[PDB]
């Protein structure tokens, strides 16, 4: 299913314990993430669903929900 | 004098002398850049490229013969020469195999913008070329025409993200070494990037090329390469109009 695979990825690309991964939570300043991690945390949700982020969307992805958002 | 013969012309040339032979030889006949000469030509149906020069065919020649020690997939040469009692002014030539059936990158990619492909077989030629274009710099071969057009795609079998196969062409102007300098790495980069401005290449495409470009981390080349990466920025955003 797809609306827990999200949370997985920024879990296991970000580090961080999956009860952070909260939809509130930004990358940058909730979950210890800075810029580059963002963008191999998009490359990696490209890669997982084998599909591809435009510059434009993957910019608004800078958090939990951002990021299950365009995947659905 | 320089000359190697390989089949056909090896017989085809047995008694012959090959610098006459190579002008003999015949069929849709291209660039005359001074001297200089470029010709398709058919042995027993197969195709061949002639190059003679009368700048040489030492620079393909060397830059193929490396890349094939390298292991990077390219042109197999069949008949090169060089003679002249001017070690300058020499008379040479060289003939390449046609590789085919091919389809090269630019056309391949001519409508990414409207025609998405598959983004992984997308990022599998992103990639395989970053292979390429590192391991000939790494075999001390710089491109000085490193541009997507200069990438066949092989069509002989159905493409797709996981199995493909590329050459690189055209090596009239390549310069082989024992070590790439610096400033010739960079500047096929740049090229191979102006190339390729038009086909969709995401922020992140770009970066998965750097990261199998230079084998490095992401992290470490944005840092290293700060100056370079943002002139290269910045001609492509001019070159865009
Ligand atoms: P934070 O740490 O503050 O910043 C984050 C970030 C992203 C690191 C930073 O803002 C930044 O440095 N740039 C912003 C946008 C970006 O992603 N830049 C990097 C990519 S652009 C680049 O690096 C310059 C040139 C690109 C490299 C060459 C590309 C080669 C492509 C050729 C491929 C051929 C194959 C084609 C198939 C047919």
């Amino acid at each position: 299913t797809i609306e827990e695979r999200v949370k997985k990825i920024i879990g296991e690309q970000l580090g961080v314990k999956q009860e952070e991964v909260t939809n509130n939570a930004s990358f940058v300043e909730d979950l210890g993430a800075d810029s580059l991690d963002t963008v191999e945390l998009v490359m990696a949700l490209e890669e997982e669903f084998d599909t591809e982020i435009p510059d434009e969307e993957a910019e608004k992805i800078t958090t939990v929900q951002a990021a299950i958002d365009y995947i659905n | 004098m320089r000359l190697v013969l390989e089949e056909p012309f090896k017989r085809l040339w047995n008694g012959r002398d090959p610098f006459e032979a190579v002008e003999a030889l015949q069929g849709k006949v291209y660039r005359e850049l001074e001297g200089r000469r470029t010709l398709r030509t058919e042995v027993d149906g197969r195709g061949y490229f002639v190059k003679i020069h009368r700048l040489g065919a030492r620079q393909e020649w060397q830059a193929i013969r490396r890349l094939h020690e390298a292991g990077v997939a390219t042109m197999t040469a069949v008949a090169y020469g060089e003679r002249g009692s001017d070690p300058a002014r020499q008379h040479s030539f060289i003939v390449t195999e046609e590789l085919a059936p091919t389809v090269d990158l630019e056309v391949f990619s001519q409508d990414w913008r409207e025609r998405p492909p598959p983004p992984r077989l997308k990022r599998a030629l992103v990639e395989a070329v970053a292979r390429m274009v590192g391991d000939m710099h790494r075999a001390g071969v710089n491109h000085r025409d490193c541009y997507i057009c200069h990438f066949l795609l092989h069509t002989d079998k159905p493409v797709s993200a996981d199995d493909f196969r590329l050459s690189v062409i055209d090596l009239h102007r390549a310069q082989t070494r024992d070590a790439t300098p610096k400033r010739w790495r960079n500047k096929d980069l740049a090229a191979l990037y102006f190339s390729a401005l038009d086909i969709g290449l995401t922020r992140r495409d770009k970066l998965r090329f750097l990261r199998t470009y230079f084998r490095r981390p992401l992290r470490e080349i944005l840092r290293d390469e700060a100056g370079l990466l943002a002139w290269m920025e910045r001609k492509a955003e001019k070159l865009y109009e």
